[PDB]
């Protein structure tokens, strides 16, 4: 009964032009393709596995689209923030994020990227306590994390190192997914209190009393003051070999640096794109703070790259790093939306109709997207291209035998009089 | 020569010193740093001059001295030259102390002789004397100091080891004895009231039995409080006991070659300073 | 046979003398002495030229700049005298004296400078030039400022002590701790980085950020440890104890370090990590004080207690008084005075006067009548103020009339009457009237 599908998409469309906000089409558009990615997925031929992921990807695509347009468009210039030099680093970061839409968008995208990141299942059968084997084999003159650092790693029992691996990898997938709280929880409960503390440094300092504009969100100061230091400290720590690749990967992420080869080697387009945008951010914020004399010199312990790529260049590099995935039809739409050059690509793929017709979803998506675009942003796509698209799509509603609802789609043109 | 001067005194502005010894002469000097130029010598006593003492400059330049000849001789510098202006010795023995009163009482004086008497010789309009004496101590009187006030009073150190506090009274015209205190085992050498118009009233009475009792009276009511300075005898009998103006400090001229200095602390008890 | 001689005159006096003594009790060990008008003493001195000594009563007052008239002039420019409301005698209305002031007149090396300095850091009001959106925020910023000054000063003092200890440490992690003792997080962090103690290094960066999350986490790690933790480095635990926020106030306590460092060195720890945000500089310092007793005779110690005792400063002041003399007569007066004229604290009309008298006197004894007059004004008791001023004005009108620094003096607010009045009596005693 699947061949219904075109039903759901056009189905929404009706309920819209039938209630006379626009952001719900996309919202549902998402939900729809999501529901589909489930069917084709659940049980079926191993040929569906392929057409399945292409639906999930579709889903993600609408999500990202909703997120970004809501912010870009929904935008109704709220009030400005006036800080003073006595305000905390924390307030400055907040301000930077309110004032710089360009950058905030990067955040929006990262939130999206995390939202769709895969995380393993919580490791089962975890040990009552940390480095038990080493302690039991007697050899740990000290139980602090810096012990095997202080002298040859021969100290830790293999079985232990084996478990730190499971832990660190899990915490890492968790951080990549945005699960900072699950991350802290795991650290706590799994007896990694020290590693836990490191995770707390993630926050910049805020003090309700002085940084008044947030005395709403907090009642007690929190976050750490010597952040630049923290950052270098972490960064330096990330570079010290002798640590698990995943532990080093964690500090890399936290420093706003790029994880080591062993770990980075397994990241894909999203993963990889995620990592690098994180870096643009990290860098951007620190400079904003340097630009405002909110970083004390003592803390500039080590050198951290001060030049930020641009989303454009990040995508570009991430691209050539994953050609296959970069090139996929809808992933190219994701990037277009990110860079905003969306109509730019609608009109583009439209002329690819004058090997787009090989891939099913594409012709549909571009259309509904274009529809949505002009609803939300009257003027978006060229009236020419709407036609060109609806046309070629309407003709496929025929080949499908569902002239039943071609009317909904006709609602845009005076060229409808030709149907 | 001057092997033994019994008393010396400073004028309100401390520019003119008046020392009196045993040779019966009272030597007046013009003090200045290390140079106290001798300007006078005054002979007119039939015994060693025990004490000299100027009066408030509010009365010219008057100096009432008491000598061994049972006579008290008032003097006075007149146009550059001294002149015994009057005399008062209605006492049958050697006169010991002579201390004027606070200038708000007029020009009163206070003499204490061995005949257990102490007078208050005022000077009338003609400059003449009007004595109103009173018997103070049976076996003789060794001293008597005045009391600054704002109901007048003075202390008297005796030979029967007492320390009396007399108070003027209109109904009696002659100072009425109000309080007497006991605590010494030998002739109460010197007694002194303090010029401290603070919370309470202090009085350090030195004696022969080598003790120094401090009579601190809360106020116009609660009787005095005995407090032997230190609870050990000084290596030799004590003579003088003078209070300081600014500081309520106490100096003790013990007959042992140096003057100790005792100050009161928050314990109410006294401690050495110097 | 007993003979008869007519030159028995040199033997008549000798026996007529010994007769006088004994009937008087006048023992050959005679000494006389009474206090001068100009408070000083004269005692039988058989080596002068009069038989008396013009004794310059030793001064309890020992502080150089006080014998300078420059100081006193500048110090009067800071006062605002108003005539009493129960008599025409002066008595300070406004004072702008601050411990800060007297610093120019002392050696930046003398322990005295240290007393005045720290007393300023803790009491003199601090000023904040940049305007705050809100006034409760100003308060907050003023506290960081003062806390920042106090903490930076303590580090000056412990400096050498600790540097010495760093010189000898033969263990890396121990030095990392020692640097924290000097409040230098960054250098500790760096050393940690350099000594392969990487994890520790990150945690160190937290030191100064009262982050409660980190605070409880650190205590937790410490607990899990002292409940088995077969072995944890003696210094790594000290550093965690510091992250816990209550380094003595706890169960792995650094109190035993009481015998290795200056009481001041340890107070720094509490003041630097101790839980800065949740407390006031006062109650925090009190917090530390309640854990360790200080040397009764230590002055910079006495100040901290007076500072911390906020609620009953006086009570303690009196207590301090009857226990040590670290606080001199001058200081105690100056102190009570600033705190009074600045709202900083409160003192009894009586304790404030008692302190004034004591100084007004120590000053008169030094012959500094001008200066001793000035002080006299701060008296609350009008009656006493009057008497005290008067009495001294006359008894000394002479010296109080030479220089303009002597002029501004009687110009304080000495009554027109009292000035010429005493002046009159300086004439009927000198013999040149009107």
């Amino acid at each position: 009964y699947q061949t219904e599908r075109f039903t759901k998409f056009s189905d929404t469309l009706k309920e819209f032009k039938i209630e006379q906000d626009p952001f719900n089409i996309i919202r549902e558009f998402r939900s729809a393709a999501g529901q589909l990615a489930l069917d084709l997925a659940n049980s079926g031929d191993e040929s569906n596995v392929i057409s399945s992921k292409d639906w999930e990807l579709e889903a993600r695509f609408w999500h990202l689209v909703e997120l970004l347009l809501v912010f870009r468009n929904a935008d109704l210039d709220l009030d400005e923030m006036e800080l003073h030099p006595y305000n905390s680093r924390g307030l400055f970061e907040k301000k930077l994020m309110q004032d710089n839409k360009q950058l905030y968008q990067i955040w929006i995208v990262m939130v999206w990227l995390k939202e769709n990141t895969y995380v393993m299942e919580r490791p089962k059968n975890v040990p009552t306590s940390k480095w038990l084997n080493s302690i039991t084999s007697g050899g740990l003159k000290s139980c602090d994390l810096d012990f095997p650092l202080r002298e040859n790693t021969n100290v830790l029992d293999v079985k232990d190192k084996e478990e730190d691996h499971i832990f660190f990898k899990y915490i890492y997938e968790l951080i990549l997914a945005g699960a900072i709280d699950e991350a802290l929880e795991e650290a706590k409960l799994s007896d990694n209190i020290s590693i836990c503390m490191i995770l707390c440094g993630i926050q910049e300092y805020l003090n309700p009393v002085i940084d008044t504009q947030i005395a709403n969100e907090f009642n007690t100061q929190q976050g750490i003051k010597k952040h630049s230091l923290w950052r270098r400290t972490v960064y330096s720590l990330s570079q010290q070999a002798g640590l698990d690749p995943y532990e080093r990967a964690i500090y890399s992420y936290l420093s706003g640096a790029i994880p080591n080869q062993e770990v980075l080697q397994y990241s894909d387009w999203e993963s990889d794109l995620h990592i690098h945008l994180n870096q643009i951010l990290q860098t951007e914020i620190e400079n904003y703070l340097l630009e405002n004399n909110q970083v004390g010199t003592d803390e500039l312990i080590l050198p951290l790259p001060s030049h930020a790529l641009t989303v454009q260049e990040v995508l570009n590099r991430v691209a050539s790093r994953h050609p296959s995935e970069s090139e996929h039809p809808i992933r190219v739409l994701m990037a277009s939306v990110i860079l905003d050059s969306l109509p730019s690509v609608i009109h583009s793929s439209v002329e690819m109709l004058l090997d787009i017709i090989d891939k099913p979803y594409l012709l549909r998506i571009v259309t509904h997207l274009a529809i949505c675009l002009d609803i939300i942003n009257p003027g978006s796509v060229e009236e020419v291209d709407k036609s060109k698209l609806i046309t070629t799509y309407i003709s496929l509603l025929k080949l499908q035998g569902l002239y039943e609802n071609i009317p909904i789609y006709a609602t845009f043109l005076n060229e409808s009089d030709c149907l | 020569h001057n092997e033994l001067i019994h008393d010396a005194v400073l004028d309100y502005y401390g520019k003119r010193l008046a020392t009196c010894s045993s040779d019966k002469t009272i030597k007046i000097f013009e003090v200045e740093g290390e140079t106290h130029k001798l300007i006078d010598t005054l002979t007119g006593h039939e015994g060693p001059v025990w004490r000299v003492d100027w009066a408030h400059p509010k009365f010219g330049t008057i100096l009432a001295s008491c000598s061994y000849d049972g006579k008290v001789l008032i003097w006075k510098e007149e146009n550059g030259r001294w002149s015994q202006i009057a005399v008062h010795a209605v006492h049958s023995a050697s006169v010991n102390s002579v201390q004027w009163a606070p200038h708000e009482y007029g020009p009163l004086l206070l003499v204490a002789s061995s005949d257990g008497k102490v007078s208050v010789v005022e000077f009338k309009e003609n400059g003449t004397t009007s004595p109103i004496i009173i018997d103070a101590h049976a076996i003789g009187v060794n001293s008597a100091s005045w009391a600054p006030a704002t109901s007048r009073k003075f202390v008297t150190g005796g030979a029967d080891n007492l320390v009396k506090i007399w108070k003027y009274n209109s109904d009696a015209q002659t100072y009425v004895l109000e309080s007497t205190l006991e605590g010494h085992s030998d002739w109460v050498r010197d007694v002194a009231w303090s010029p401290t118009v603070l919370l309470r009233s202090y009085l350090a009475s030195v004696s022969q039995d080598r003790t120094c009792i401090i009579w601190t009276q809360d106020n116009e009511q609660g009787p005095w409080k005995k407090t032997l300075l230190k609870e050990e005898k000084f290596p030799d009998v004590l003579w003088r006991a003078s209070w300081s103006l600014s500081g309520n400090v106490l100096a003790l001229s013990g007959g042992d070659n140096k003057v100790t200095l005792w100050k009161e602390n928050l314990e109410g008890k006294w401690e050495p300073a110097g | 046979h007993h003979s008869q001689d007519p030159f028995s005159e040199c033997n008549d006096e000798i026996d007529n003398a010994k007769l006088i003594m004994k009937e008087r009790r006048f023992t050959a060990s005679y000494t006389f002495a009474k206090f001068s008008t100009g408070s000083m003493l004269l005692t039988k001195d058989i080596v002068g030229k009069s038989g008396v000594s013009i004794k310059r009563l030793p001064t309890e007052l020992q502080r150089k700049f006080l014998f300078d008239d420059v100081y006193l002039d500048k110090e009067i420019e800071k006062v605002t005298i108003e005539a009493r409301k129960s008599n025409p005698y002066p008595q300070i209305s406004e004072s702008s004296l601050l411990f800060k002031d007297a610093l120019d007149y002392m050696e930046k090396t003398s322990s005295d400078y240290n007393l005045w300095k720290l007393s300023s850091i803790l009491f003199d009001p601090v000023s904040y030039p940049y305007k705050t959106d809100n006034d409760q925020v100003k308060m907050a910023l003023l506290k960081k400022e003062r806390h920042c000054r106090l903490t930076s000063w303590i580090v000056s003092q412990i400096g050498p002590e600790i540097e010495e200890k760093i010189r000898n440490s033969s263990n890396e992690i121990e030095q990392i701790f020692l640097y924290l003792l000097l409040n230098d997080v960054v250098r500790a962090s760096k050393l940690a980085i350099e000594s392969k103690n990487g994890h520790l290094s990150v945690l160190i960066s937290y030191l100064g950020s009262n982050d409660p999350r980190i605070r409880d986490l650190a205590e937790l790690q410490l607990q899990k440890w002292s409940t088995g933790g077969c072995s944890i480095d003696k210094n790594i635990s000290k550093i965690y104890k510091l992250l816990s926020g209550s380094p003595f106030e706890g169960l792995f306590s650094l109190k035993e370090l009481e015998s290795e460092f200056s009481w001041l060195c340890l107070l720094n720890l509490t003041l630097c990590y101790g839980q800065i945000d949740e407390y006031s500089l006062e109650s925090l310092v009190q917090s530390h004080l309640d854990k360790f007793s200080l040397p009764y005779d230590d002055p910079i110690g006495v100040i901290f207690q007076l500072y911390a005792a906020n609620e009953n400063t006086e009570k303690l002041y009196k207590e301090v008084r009857q226990r040590t003399n670290a606080l001199d007569v001058q200081f105690c007066w100056y102190l009570i005075q600033t705190l009074r004229f600045n709202g900083t604290r409160v003192f009894s009309k009586e304790t404030s006067d008692e302190a004034t008298f004591a100084f007004a006197a120590q000053l008169e004894f030094a012959q500094l009548h001008g200066h001793s007059l000035f002080v006299s004004c701060f008296l609350n008791d009008d009656k006493a103020a009057e008497d005290t001023i008067k009495r001294l004005v006359m008894r000394e009108i002479t010296l109080l009339r030479a220089s303009t620094n002597d002029h501004i003096l009687n110009r304080l607010k000495i009554p027109s009457q009292l000035i010429f009045n005493a002046q009159a009596l300086k004439d009927r005693y000198e013999g040149n009237y009107l």
